[PDB]
Protein backbone atom coordinates (compact mmCIF):
# COMPACT_ATOMS: atom_id res chain seq x y z
CA UNK A 1 0.00 0.00 0.00
CA UNK A 2 0.78 3.90 0.51
CA UNK A 3 3.25 4.79 3.26
CA UNK A 4 1.50 7.45 5.20
CA UNK A 5 2.27 10.29 7.29
CA UNK A 6 -0.09 11.10 10.43
CA UNK A 7 -0.35 11.07 14.31
CA UNK A 8 -2.43 7.96 14.58
CA UNK A 9 0.66 6.02 15.74
CA UNK A 10 -0.03 2.28 16.86
CA UNK A 11 1.80 1.02 20.39
CA UNK A 12 2.66 5.04 20.92
CA UNK A 13 0.98 6.97 24.15
CA UNK A 14 0.63 10.68 24.21
CA UNK A 15 3.56 11.88 25.89
CA UNK A 16 5.45 11.05 22.69
CA UNK A 17 2.25 12.80 20.64
CA UNK A 18 2.73 15.96 22.75
CA UNK A 19 5.25 17.28 20.91
CA UNK A 20 3.41 16.70 16.99
CA UNK A 21 0.96 18.44 15.25
CA UNK A 22 -2.24 17.14 13.64
CA UNK A 23 -0.35 16.49 10.22
CA UNK A 24 2.38 14.15 11.90
CA UNK A 25 5.20 17.09 12.34
CA UNK A 26 6.26 18.67 15.42
CA UNK A 27 6.68 22.38 15.26
CA UNK A 28 8.79 24.84 15.18
CA UNK A 29 10.75 26.01 18.44
CA UNK A 30 9.93 22.59 20.08
CA UNK A 31 12.63 21.25 22.16
CA UNK A 32 13.24 17.66 21.26
CA UNK A 33 16.17 14.90 22.69
CA UNK A 34 17.18 11.57 21.45
CA UNK A 35 13.88 8.67 20.48
CA UNK A 36 11.20 11.81 20.33
CA UNK A 37 9.27 11.19 17.05
CA UNK A 38 9.53 14.22 14.62
CA UNK A 39 7.57 12.88 12.20
CA UNK A 40 4.78 10.45 12.23
CA UNK A 41 4.79 7.40 9.81
CA UNK A 42 2.73 4.33 9.75
CA UNK A 43 3.79 1.84 6.70
CA UNK A 44 1.39 -1.03 5.79
CA UNK A 45 2.93 -4.25 6.86
CA UNK A 46 1.93 -8.29 5.71
CA UNK A 47 0.50 -10.84 7.63
CA UNK A 48 2.43 -11.93 11.21
CA UNK A 49 2.50 -15.44 11.89
CA UNK A 50 2.84 -15.19 16.08
CA UNK A 51 4.34 -17.49 18.23
CA UNK A 52 2.44 -19.57 19.93
CA UNK A 53 3.09 -17.76 23.53
CA UNK A 54 2.52 -14.93 21.74
CA UNK A 55 -0.91 -15.82 20.78
CA UNK A 56 -1.47 -16.95 24.27
CA UNK A 57 -0.78 -13.28 25.16
CA UNK A 58 -2.94 -11.98 23.06
CA UNK A 59 -5.95 -13.98 23.95
CA UNK A 60 -5.47 -13.05 27.52
CA UNK A 61 -5.15 -9.36 27.30
CA UNK A 62 -6.61 -8.50 24.16
CA UNK A 63 -4.93 -5.90 21.94
CA UNK A 64 -5.49 -6.58 18.79
CA UNK A 65 -3.24 -6.21 16.36
CA UNK A 66 -2.98 -3.47 13.74
CA UNK A 67 -2.34 -3.21 10.24
CA UNK A 68 0.36 -0.81 9.97
CA UNK A 69 4.10 -0.54 11.73
CA UNK A 70 5.78 2.02 13.57
CA UNK A 71 8.30 3.48 10.82
CA UNK A 72 8.60 6.90 12.06
CA UNK A 73 11.66 9.69 12.30
CA UNK A 74 13.23 9.79 15.42
CA UNK A 75 15.83 12.04 16.74
CA UNK A 76 19.41 10.47 16.59
CA UNK A 77 20.63 9.45 20.23
CA UNK A 78 22.87 12.03 21.94
CA UNK A 79 21.37 14.55 19.89
CA UNK A 80 19.41 17.12 21.44
CA UNK A 81 18.38 20.84 19.85
CA UNK A 82 15.54 22.40 18.88
CA UNK A 83 13.43 22.53 15.48
CA UNK A 84 14.35 25.82 13.49
CA UNK A 85 12.76 24.86 10.12
CA UNK A 86 10.38 21.87 8.30
CA UNK A 87 10.02 21.91 5.01
CA UNK A 88 7.19 19.39 3.55
CA UNK A 89 7.74 18.20 -0.41
CA UNK A 90 4.57 16.62 -2.23
CA UNK A 91 4.06 14.73 -5.42
CA UNK A 92 1.90 16.60 -7.77
CA UNK A 93 -1.37 14.99 -7.54
CA UNK A 94 -0.89 14.09 -3.87
CA UNK A 95 -3.33 15.77 -1.12
CA UNK A 96 -1.09 18.71 0.12
CA UNK A 97 -1.77 18.02 4.10
CA UNK A 98 -2.51 20.95 6.13
CA UNK A 99 0.97 21.58 7.52
CA UNK B 1 9.56 7.74 -8.31
CA UNK B 2 8.49 5.53 -6.21
CA UNK B 3 8.03 8.62 -3.54
CA UNK B 4 4.98 10.51 -2.35
CA UNK B 5 6.19 12.88 -0.09
CA UNK B 6 9.28 14.21 1.76
CA UNK B 7 9.41 16.09 5.20
CA UNK B 8 12.73 17.71 6.34
CA UNK B 9 13.52 19.00 9.69
CA UNK B 10 16.49 21.26 10.48
CA UNK B 11 17.63 20.92 14.31
CA UNK B 12 19.57 23.22 15.82
CA UNK B 13 22.20 22.07 18.64
CA UNK B 14 24.27 24.35 20.53
CA UNK B 15 27.65 22.64 21.36
CA UNK B 16 29.76 23.75 24.04
CA UNK B 17 33.27 23.19 24.58
CA UNK B 18 34.54 19.88 26.38
CA UNK B 19 36.68 17.82 27.16
CA UNK B 20 38.41 15.90 24.08
CA UNK B 21 37.49 18.38 21.96
CA UNK B 22 40.53 20.28 19.39
CA UNK B 23 41.12 23.54 20.39
CA UNK B 24 44.40 25.32 17.86
CA UNK B 25 46.30 28.14 17.04
CA UNK B 26 48.12 29.47 13.79
CA UNK B 27 51.30 27.66 14.48
CA UNK B 28 50.30 23.80 14.23
CA UNK B 29 50.24 24.06 18.12
CA UNK B 30 47.20 21.72 17.92
CA UNK B 31 45.79 20.14 21.35
CA UNK B 32 42.90 18.15 22.79
CA UNK B 33 41.36 20.00 26.16
CA UNK B 34 41.89 17.36 28.99
CA UNK B 35 40.12 18.92 31.65
CA UNK B 36 37.91 22.31 32.24
CA UNK B 37 39.65 23.81 35.44
CA UNK B 38 37.92 25.77 38.34
CA UNK B 39 38.25 29.29 38.11
CA UNK B 40 40.31 29.25 41.59
CA UNK B 41 42.61 26.42 40.58
CA UNK B 42 43.97 28.54 38.17
CA UNK B 43 47.30 30.87 37.87
CA UNK B 44 46.44 34.57 38.62
CA UNK B 45 48.99 37.84 38.18
CA UNK B 46 49.40 39.96 40.95
CA UNK B 47 45.90 42.33 40.29
CA UNK B 48 44.10 39.35 40.80
CA UNK B 49 43.12 38.34 36.91
CA UNK B 50 43.48 34.54 36.53
CA UNK C 1 52.08 35.40 73.84
CA UNK C 2 52.96 32.15 72.27
CA UNK C 3 49.30 30.37 72.95
CA UNK C 4 47.08 33.21 72.31
CA UNK C 5 46.86 34.66 69.03
CA UNK C 6 45.23 38.21 67.79
CA UNK C 7 41.67 37.97 66.05
CA UNK C 8 41.39 40.23 63.48
CA UNK C 9 38.50 42.72 62.89
CA UNK C 10 37.36 44.95 59.92
CA UNK C 11 38.74 47.79 59.22
CA UNK C 12 37.51 49.69 56.39
CA UNK C 13 35.40 49.24 53.48
CA UNK C 14 36.52 51.39 50.38
CA UNK C 15 34.02 51.66 47.38
CA UNK C 16 35.76 52.86 44.82
CA UNK C 17 33.08 51.93 42.06
CA UNK C 18 29.27 50.41 41.81
CA UNK C 19 31.42 46.98 41.17
CA UNK C 20 34.80 47.30 42.80
CA UNK C 21 35.96 47.60 46.03
CA UNK C 22 38.33 46.72 48.83
CA UNK C 23 38.23 45.24 52.55
CA UNK C 24 40.77 45.46 55.16
CA UNK C 25 41.70 42.78 57.84
CA UNK C 26 44.02 43.98 60.82
CA UNK C 27 45.81 42.11 62.75
CA UNK C 28 46.84 38.96 61.36
CA UNK C 29 49.68 37.26 62.43
CA UNK C 30 52.67 35.41 60.33
CA UNK C 31 51.72 33.69 58.05
CA UNK C 32 48.04 33.77 58.68
CA UNK C 33 47.83 36.35 56.17
CA UNK C 34 48.32 34.39 53.06
CA UNK C 35 46.33 31.80 54.69
CA UNK C 36 43.31 33.41 55.41
CA UNK C 37 43.70 35.47 51.47
CA UNK C 38 43.78 32.63 49.84
CA UNK C 39 40.99 30.61 51.67
CA UNK C 40 38.33 33.43 51.22
CA UNK C 41 39.54 34.04 47.09
CA UNK C 42 39.16 29.96 46.68
CA UNK C 43 35.27 30.64 49.02
CA UNK C 44 34.39 33.80 47.15
CA UNK C 45 35.10 32.70 43.61
CA UNK C 46 33.74 29.56 43.90
CA UNK C 47 30.29 29.49 45.96
CA UNK C 48 28.41 32.71 46.32
CA UNK C 49 24.81 32.71 46.34
CA UNK C 50 23.34 35.04 43.54
CA UNK C 51 20.39 36.19 41.44
CA UNK C 52 20.44 35.05 37.12
CA UNK C 53 18.17 35.10 34.60
CA UNK C 54 16.90 31.72 33.96
CA UNK C 55 13.96 32.05 31.38
CA UNK C 56 12.69 34.42 29.27
CA UNK C 57 9.34 35.04 27.27
CA UNK C 58 9.42 37.34 24.10
CA UNK C 59 5.71 37.74 22.05
CA UNK C 60 6.23 36.43 18.39
CA UNK C 61 9.19 34.40 19.20
CA UNK C 62 9.48 30.56 19.17
CA UNK C 63 13.13 29.49 19.04
CA UNK C 64 16.04 31.43 20.02
CA UNK C 65 17.49 31.18 16.22
CA UNK C 66 15.09 33.85 14.82
CA UNK C 67 14.52 37.09 14.23
CA UNK C 68 12.32 40.03 14.97
CA UNK C 69 10.80 43.04 12.94
CA UNK C 70 12.22 46.22 13.83
CA UNK C 71 15.09 44.41 16.11
CA UNK C 72 18.44 44.88 14.70
CA UNK C 73 20.06 41.62 17.21
CA UNK C 74 18.89 38.31 16.97
CA UNK C 75 17.03 36.77 19.72
CA UNK C 76 20.49 34.81 20.99
CA UNK C 77 21.95 37.79 21.12
CA UNK C 78 19.51 39.28 23.44
CA UNK C 79 19.85 36.30 25.43
CA UNK C 80 23.47 37.01 25.87
CA UNK C 81 23.27 40.47 26.75
CA UNK C 82 20.64 39.40 29.23
CA UNK C 83 23.05 37.11 31.11
CA UNK C 84 24.82 40.20 31.83
CA UNK C 85 22.15 41.41 33.76
CA UNK C 86 22.56 42.43 37.74
CA UNK C 87 19.55 42.20 39.47
CA UNK C 88 19.47 41.98 43.16
CA UNK C 89 16.27 39.91 44.56
CA UNK C 90 15.21 41.17 48.27
CA UNK C 91 15.74 38.24 50.47
CA UNK C 92 12.97 35.66 51.44
CA UNK C 93 12.02 35.03 47.47
CA UNK C 94 13.50 32.41 45.13
CA UNK C 95 12.12 32.93 41.57
CA UNK C 96 10.85 36.50 40.51
CA UNK C 97 8.96 37.87 37.17
CA UNK C 98 9.81 41.18 35.15
CA UNK C 99 8.46 42.45 32.07
CA UNK C 100 10.36 44.72 29.93
CA UNK C 101 8.37 46.52 27.37
CA UNK C 102 9.68 49.25 24.85
CA UNK C 103 8.13 50.50 21.88
CA UNK C 104 9.92 53.08 19.58
CA UNK C 105 13.87 53.85 18.18
CA UNK C 106 16.67 53.76 19.99
CA UNK C 107 18.55 51.51 22.79
CA UNK C 108 16.65 49.33 25.16
CA UNK C 109 18.17 49.55 28.55
CA UNK C 110 17.85 47.60 31.42
CA UNK C 111 16.60 50.92 32.93
CA UNK C 112 13.33 49.68 31.11
CA UNK C 113 12.73 46.87 33.16
CA UNK C 114 9.34 46.76 35.21
CA UNK C 115 9.75 45.45 38.93
CA UNK C 116 7.42 45.24 41.51
CA UNK C 117 10.26 46.86 44.18
CA UNK C 118 11.04 43.63 45.15
CA UNK C 119 14.05 43.55 42.48
CA UNK C 120 16.67 45.89 41.92
CA UNK C 121 18.69 46.50 38.92
CA UNK C 122 22.87 47.35 39.79
CA UNK C 123 23.52 48.77 35.80
CA UNK C 124 20.21 50.83 34.23
CA UNK C 125 22.57 51.87 31.35
CA UNK C 126 23.28 47.99 30.30
CA UNK C 127 22.18 47.75 26.64
CA UNK C 128 19.78 45.19 25.77
CA UNK C 129 18.63 45.70 22.75
CA UNK C 130 18.16 48.29 19.71
CA UNK C 131 14.91 49.06 18.16
CA UNK C 132 15.59 50.77 15.02
CA UNK C 133 12.17 51.47 13.87
CA UNK C 134 9.40 53.45 14.83
CA UNK C 135 6.88 50.85 14.68
CA UNK C 136 9.18 47.98 16.66
CA UNK C 137 8.07 46.92 19.63
CA UNK C 138 9.96 44.50 22.36
CA UNK C 139 7.29 42.70 24.70
CA UNK C 140 9.67 40.29 27.53
CA UNK C 141 8.76 38.28 30.59
CA UNK C 142 11.96 37.44 31.90
CA UNK C 143 12.52 35.29 35.19
CA UNK C 144 15.06 35.79 37.50
CA UNK C 145 16.13 33.05 39.84
CA UNK C 146 18.50 32.86 43.49
CA UNK C 147 21.28 29.84 43.01
CA UNK C 148 24.90 29.49 43.30
CA UNK C 149 27.22 28.36 40.85
CA UNK C 150 26.65 27.75 37.55
CA UNK C 151 23.78 25.89 35.71
CA UNK C 152 23.54 25.77 32.24
CA UNK C 153 20.42 24.83 30.52
CA UNK C 154 21.15 21.26 29.96
CA UNK C 155 21.61 20.67 33.51
CA UNK C 156 18.07 21.60 34.36
CA UNK C 157 15.59 18.89 35.74
CA UNK C 158 12.81 18.28 33.27
CA UNK C 159 5.65 20.67 30.74
CA UNK C 160 7.06 23.58 28.95
CA UNK C 161 5.20 25.59 26.03
CA UNK C 162 7.09 26.73 23.03
CA UNK C 163 8.31 29.70 23.22
CA UNK C 164 10.20 29.79 27.00
CA UNK C 165 13.52 30.17 26.09
CA UNK C 166 16.52 28.78 28.55
CA UNK C 167 19.41 30.85 29.47
CA UNK C 168 22.33 29.60 30.70
CA UNK C 169 22.58 31.34 34.58
CA UNK C 170 26.03 32.25 36.45
CA UNK C 171 24.64 32.90 39.77
CA UNK C 172 27.93 33.90 41.52
CA UNK C 173 28.17 37.86 41.35
CA UNK C 174 32.46 37.59 42.18
CA UNK C 175 34.25 38.23 38.93
CA UNK C 176 37.97 39.40 39.97
CA UNK C 177 39.35 38.74 43.69
CA UNK C 178 43.20 40.27 44.33
CA UNK C 179 44.97 40.05 48.01
CA UNK C 180 47.54 41.54 49.56
CA UNK C 181 49.52 41.46 52.65
CA UNK C 182 50.84 44.49 54.04
CA UNK C 183 52.88 45.56 56.89
CA UNK C 184 50.62 46.62 59.81
CA UNK C 185 51.09 49.41 62.29
CA UNK C 186 50.39 48.22 65.65
CA UNK C 187 50.51 50.13 68.97
CA UNK C 188 53.73 48.25 70.91
CA UNK C 189 53.95 44.71 68.44
CA UNK C 190 55.79 44.78 65.03
CA UNK C 191 55.00 41.58 63.71
CA UNK C 192 51.67 42.01 62.27
CA UNK C 193 50.03 42.07 59.08
CA UNK C 194 47.24 43.37 57.51
CA UNK C 195 45.31 41.79 54.59
CA UNK C 196 43.20 43.81 51.85
CA UNK C 197 41.14 42.17 49.31
CA UNK C 198 40.28 43.74 46.17
CA UNK C 199 37.04 42.56 45.51
CA UNK C 200 34.98 43.06 41.88
CA UNK C 201 31.67 42.17 41.25
CA UNK C 202 28.86 42.51 39.31
CA UNK C 203 27.21 45.25 42.74
CA UNK C 204 24.73 42.19 43.85
CA UNK C 205 26.54 41.41 46.49
CA UNK C 206 27.58 43.57 49.24
CA UNK C 207 31.87 43.39 50.11
CA UNK C 208 31.06 42.95 54.26
CA UNK C 209 28.36 40.77 53.25
CA UNK C 210 30.28 38.52 50.95
CA UNK C 211 33.17 38.60 53.70
CA UNK C 212 31.05 37.08 56.34
CA UNK C 213 29.63 34.69 54.52
CA UNK C 214 32.90 32.89 53.31
CA UNK C 215 33.94 33.47 56.62
CA UNK C 216 31.02 31.25 57.89
CA UNK C 217 31.68 28.46 54.95
CA UNK C 218 35.18 28.30 56.50
CA UNK C 219 33.69 27.94 59.79
CA UNK C 220 31.24 25.02 58.96
CA UNK C 221 33.89 22.98 57.37
CA UNK C 222 36.31 23.05 59.68
CA UNK C 223 33.75 22.40 62.16
CA UNK C 224 33.39 19.28 61.12
CA UNK C 225 37.61 18.93 61.44
CA UNK C 226 37.47 20.20 64.64
CA UNK C 227 34.78 17.69 65.97
CA UNK C 228 36.95 14.41 64.20
CA UNK C 229 34.63 11.74 65.23
CA UNK C 230 34.38 8.43 62.92
CA UNK C 231 30.89 8.32 61.42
Amino acid sequence: GAEEITADIPNVGEAALSKLDESGIVYIGAEVKGGDILVGKVTPKGETQLTPEEKLLRAIFGEKASDVKDTSLRVPNSVAGTVIDVQVFTRDGVEKDKR
Amino acid sequence: PGVLKIVKVYLAVKRRIQPGDKMAGRHGNKGVISKINPVEDMPYDENGQP
Amino acid sequence: SVTEFLKPRLVDIEQISTTHAKVTLEPLERGFGHTLGNALRRILLSSMPGCAVTEVEIEGVLHEYSTKEGVQEDILEILLNLKGLAVRVAEGKDEVFITLNKSGSGPVVAGDITHDGDVEIVNPEHVICHLTSDNAAIAMRIKVERGRGYVPASARIHERPIGRLLVDATFSPVDKIAYSVEAARVEQRTDLDKLVIDMETNGTLEPEEAIRRAATILAEQLDAFVDLRDV
